[PDB]
């Protein structure tokens, strides 16, 4: 998954797609955080 | 950035009374050391928390962690 | 103003964000207009040579008179710069800093 860079539009890419917004059409895109949270301990 | 919970000093709690305080400085039109002393701020640790704070957090919130320029 | 092509060939309006995100350089491009002119003699030896007006290539009438000459960097806030007019919510929503 991704996320554009203007409108924030929900997207999804694969490993040959354009990167590019379709709505928008922006170069810029931004990833999405995991969204299962995960326990960590800090050592 | 929002208001410290707590004061540095003498382990008081100043974070309820920011919200209190700018009432009475615009609504009741008062000076800066009669507000302070109507919280129950009495030393002067607690009167440093409060009176000198720089409220960034209504800055920040007019902007998006997308596409600052420079 | 500034602009910038892509390796598409497609152009679009460069702004500050992306300079500083994509690694580009604020630039703008430089319109220079070119005259030719094509003179001939005689070459008569012992004599002076007269150059008369044959030719002259002028394209002040089309827009393919001007040369492209180069690119030039923009100075942030001149005149030039789209930054220059921006009022606080055009600086927010373009992401300035005040």
């Amino acid at each position: 998954k991704y996320i554009c860079a203007e409108c924030s539009s929900k997207l999804s890419l694969s490993r040959t797609d354009a990167v590019r917004c379709k709505d928008c059409g922006h170069r810029i895109l931004l990833k999405a955080r995991t969204k299962r949270l995960v326990q960590f301990e800090a050592r | 950035m929002i208001v410290p919970v707590r004061c540095f000093s003498c382990g008081k709690v100043v974070g309820d009374k920011w919200e209190s305080y700018l009432n009475l400085l615009q609504e009741d039109e008062l000076d800066e050391g009669t507000a302070l002393s109507r919280l129950g701020l009495k030393r002067y640790c607690c009167r440093r928390m409060i009176l000198t704070h720089v409220d960034l957090i209504e800055k920040f919130l007019r902007y998006n962690p997308l596409e600052k320029r420079d | 103003k500034p602009m910038v092509n892509e390796s598409d060939g497609v152009t679009h309006a460069l702004y500050p964000q992306e300079a500083r995100l994509r690694n580009l350089t604020y630039s703008s491009g430089l319109f220079v207009d070119v005259k030719k002119r094509t003179y001939e003699a005689i070459d008569v030896p012992g004599r002076e040579l007269k150059y008369e007006l044959i030719a002259e290539e002028s394209e002040d009438d089309s827009e393919s008179g001007k040369v492209f000459i180069g690119r030039l960097p923009i100075m942030l806030r001149s005149k030039n710069c789209y930054l220059s007019e921006a009022t606080e919510s055009d600086l927010y929503k373009l992401k300035e800093c005040p």
